[PDB]
């Protein structure tokens, strides 16, 4: 996937 | 955002209904599943009721249609056509469209002209009272 | 750009004065807008100088010498601003070269519990304000939750691993000072299902896009329909996601039912027409027979018999026209029906291949928050999302331990000293500790102040590991109860050669059940040497703690072989497994906003404790017991930068208190 939610 | 993301549906009402109980979630989801079934049933039923009624209708009405003759409507009545008219007035009343078609060679207007010229001599009055009875 | 960049890089608005500043410069903020903009340039310019080179102590003499009038003018205001930035740790923090060697006339004594980053940051600051500081740690090393594994050239972080952007990150400063090597992270992460074959691309995106919506939907659910309590109990991000998915499933069915009910209403109309057409045909049939019978009376016939043909002939061409128009509006309804029976709505909300890829997206979320989504506050889980830094996240090729090790240089760190009892009173404090090696051996430390970097996990344990004398007051302990302490574990796989895609930083495994979305769900390379980290998250982290390292490394190679081949993946030379919840000096990973917590507990956790008076009728004592840590900093929790900032903060609070305000 994109590799988000690790803000 | 007053609007939920596009495509997702989240009614106040709907939220309360999927959380008024532990399982009220997946009872709401069963009682739809057990109705998507009960429509699909009554489709197949009416599909089959309908395809029976189609094979009961398998010739069109092609063997029953009457070839037609062009009819170039005339000024002069003739005693023949006068008599056809009085009988059609007895049968059809004021359906000037039918009384034209029956006779064969008279426009719908000539039928009115008649209806008023011979009103005296063909007691068209007396006749339409007899038609109104029927 | 320039003076403004330094404000933003110091987590400050260049535009206007903060609350910390209003408190210390009330003359100014309450005064005219002219004097405020001066204040603000001095502060921003002073910061700029610190940052432009933060290896050298920036003195008052230095900053004043590189202002220019009109700001240069007021040399008191400049000295106040410089001394404010000095305490609150906005300048001269981390590792500088002092220009004036700090005096050995040390004033005031402070015991700091734990060689945290929070611990060490505070220690270094209190020391540089000329206080006497001793640190007490249970472990045989500094760093705490910044634990790095070395064994030969293999080096891998079991603790903190990532620098979450340099854009306003105080660790941006520490990296210039310490010369730790920061590598970038490409966040692109291909997925691979249980079977061991890459989720195809159009899937990957359909599911991610749907995940991203499902979240946004909980946010609407929280803020818009105020769905944040349900049967006297706070709602979790978990509950809300289920209630959203249950409603997206319920809309799929409502949608089919609406469509079949529309087909049925058409078929019931085609039926009403066929019933009618079949009664007209069998009535035309009858009338035609009558017309042939009347037509077959051969002329010469009288006029009533002539009327009978001519009539019937009409009456039939009429009924033949009715049935021709009923048969045209039949052919409309059989197309309206081949239309609907060709354009259905969607069968399912999610397949099970889909609902499983979605579960990997929920593991990534469980991994970031270090807890099952069933525990995260719906209202508050994403509260710190405002203060996220800028730039790409970075690993520390060097190993993050190189930071606390560098921070330790020059401090009185007493290792293998487990604090057992903190006693605090009007007249000062005793900390009682023991040797973690031989535990009968007991140590007493006397001090004016105790600074407690004890992890929230430790603060939570019952029966308690550390006793407070007297007890921490309800308002504090209640917060420790309400707040959430999470869990997340790594598995370090050191191989001899690289058998994965060197230009891919990370990649994921999709588990077969929801119940194990977390089990070895993701794989990094440090990429320096051939090492693969494998993360355990969510309900899984907790359970995999009672499963031998050999079995975990088994499940790992199992998965890796699934993806890369069998003859591709050799046995590892060295493996390690984190078991953080089990580790008694941690009792877990890092804080999280539990359901029925807020950010406001983070603030309670930082408020120091003031003992009662010893003699009744005696001046209100000063505060004695202070708290720093990852769990005390509302806007930067569960990080290293948050720790480091929480320490810088308690240092200021304690100096303001014991050396009188700057
Ligand atoms: C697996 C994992 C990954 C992480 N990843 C990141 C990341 O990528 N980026 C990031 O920014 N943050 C990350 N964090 C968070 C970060 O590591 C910590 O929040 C940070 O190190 C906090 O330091 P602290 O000073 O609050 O506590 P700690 O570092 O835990 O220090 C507290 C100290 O207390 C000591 N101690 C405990 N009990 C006693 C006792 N009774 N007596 C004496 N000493 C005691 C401990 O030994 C320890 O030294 C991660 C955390 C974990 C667990």
């Amino acid at each position: 996937a994109r590799x988000m939610q690790e803000a | 955002k007053r609007k939920p993301p596009k495509g997702m549906f989240l009614s106040q009402e709907d939220v309360e209904a999927v959380s008024a109980n532990a399982t009220a979630a997946t009872t709401v989801l069963r009682q739809l599943d057990m109705e998507l079934v009960s429509v699909k049933r009554q489709i197949q039923n009416i599909k089959q009721t309908n395809s029976a009624l189609k094979e009961k209708l398998d010739g069109g009405i092609e063997p029953y249609r009457l070839p037609e003759v062009i009819q170039k409507c005339n000024a002069r009545w003739t005693t023949e056509e006068q008599l056809l008219a009085v009988q059609a007035i007895r049968k059809y009343g004021r359906d000037f469209q039918a009384i034209s078609d029956v006779i064969g060679n008279k426009s719908v207007v000539q039928v009115k002209n008649f209806f008023v010229n011979y009103r005296r001599r063909f007691n068209i009055d007396e006749v339409l009272q007899e038609w109104e009875a029927e | 750009s320039g003076v403004e960049g330094a404000a933003f890089q110091s987590r400050l608005p260049h535009d206007r004065m903060t609350s910390q500043e209003a408190a210390c410069f009330p003359d100014i903020i309450s005064g005219p807008q002219q004097t405020q903009k001066v204040f603000l340039f001095i502060r921003n310019r002073t910061l700029q100088l610190w940052l432009d080179n933060p290896k050298i102590q920036l003195t008052f003499e230095a900053t004043l010498q590189q202002l220019e009038a009109p700001y240069n003018s007021d040399t008191v205001l400049v000295h106040r601003v410089h001394s404010y930035l000095e305490r609150h740790g906005l300048i001269n923090f981390g590792i500088y070269k002092r220009i004036k060697p700090l005096p050995t006339k040390k004033t005031g004594k402070v015991i700091i519990i734990g060689s945290g980053v929070s611990g060490l940051a505070a220690a270094r600051q209190l020391q540089s304000f000329g206080m006497d500081v001793t640190l007490l740690e249970a472990r045989d090393r500094v760093g705490g939750r910044v634990a790095t594994f070395r064994k030969g050239n293999y080096v891998a972080d079991l603790g903190a691993m990532v620098v979450t952007g340099l854009g306003g990150n105080p660790m941006a400063v520490v990296s210039k000072q310490v010369n730790m090597e920061l590598a970038k992270i490409k966040q692109k992460c291909p997925l691979y299902e249980a079977n061991g074959q890459a989720v195809p691309k159009e899937k990957d995106e359909m599911v991610e896009q749907e995940f991203n919506r499902l979240l946004e939907a909980t946010s609407y659910l929280s803020h818009q329909l105020d769905f944040n309590v349900l049967n006297n109990k706070p709602v979790s991000l978990g509950q809300a996601l289920e209630v959203v998915i249950q409603l997206q499933e319920k809309h799929v069915k409502d949608e089919q039912i609406e469509h079949w009910k529309k087909i049925v209403k058409t078929q019931e109309e085609l039926k009403e027409l066929l019933n009618k057409m079949v009664n007209l045909k069998e009535k035309i049939k009858e009338l035609h027979q009558q017309y042939k019978e009347a037509s077959e009376v051969k002329p010469p016939r009288d006029i009533t018999a002539e009327f009978l043909v001519k009539s019937k002939h009409r009456d039939l061409t009429a009924l033949c026209k009715e049935y021709d128009e009923l048969a045209e509006t039949q052919g409309k309804l059989e197309e309206k029906l081949q239309e609907l029976e060709a354009n259905p709505p969607s069968d399912v909300y999610l397949s099970s291949r889909d609902r499983q890829i979605l579960d990997w997206h929920f593991a990534n979320l469980e991994f970031a928050n270090a807890t099952p989504l069933s525990t995260l506050s719906l209202k508050h889980w994403d509260q710190d999302d405002d203060f996220e830094f800028t730039g790409s996240h970075l690993t520390v090729r060097n190993g993050y331990s190189c930071v606390p090790v560098a921070l330790a240089e020059g401090l009185d760190i007493k290792l293998n000293t487990a604090v057992r009892q903190v006693r605090y009173t009007a007249s000062g404090c005793e900390v009682i500790a023991v040797n973690t090696r031989s535990t009968s051996q007991t140590f007493i430390y006397k001090c004016d102040a105790v600074l407690c970097t004890l992890p929230l996990g430790v603060l939570k344990q019952q029966p308690p590991a550390v006793q407070f004398v007297p007890p921490l007051p309800e308002w504090k302990t209640s917060a420790v109860q309400r707040m959430g302490f999470g869990n997340l574990n790594k598995v370090v796989l050191c191989f001899d050669r690289v058998f994965w895609d060197p230009s891919v930083n990370l990649f994921g495994h999709v588990g077969s059940t929801t119940a194990s979305r977390g089990e070895l769900f993701l794989f990094w390379n440090l990429y320096k040497a051939p090492i693969l980290l494998a993360l355990v998250a969510g309900e899984a982290a907790g359970i995999m703690e009672n499963i031998s390292d050999d079995v975990i490394v088994g499940r790992c190679l199992a998965i890796l072989k699934g993806i890369f081949g069998s003859s591709a993946v050799p046995q590892p030379k060295e493996t390690v497994v984190s078991r953080w919840r089990a580790d008694p000096w941690a009792r877990g990973s890092y804080s999280y906003v539990a359901a029925g917590s807020s950010g406001n507990d983070y603030d309670l956790m930082a408020q120091p404790i003031t003992p009662g008076p010893s003699i009744p009728g005696a001046p209100q004592p000063i505060p004695r017991l202070f708290f720093a840590g990852e769990h005390t900093i509302r806007n930067y929790p569960a990080t290293v930068h948050g720790a480091l900032l929480s320490g810088l903060r308690e240092a200021g609070r304690i100096a303001d208190q014991f050396l009188g305000a700057m």
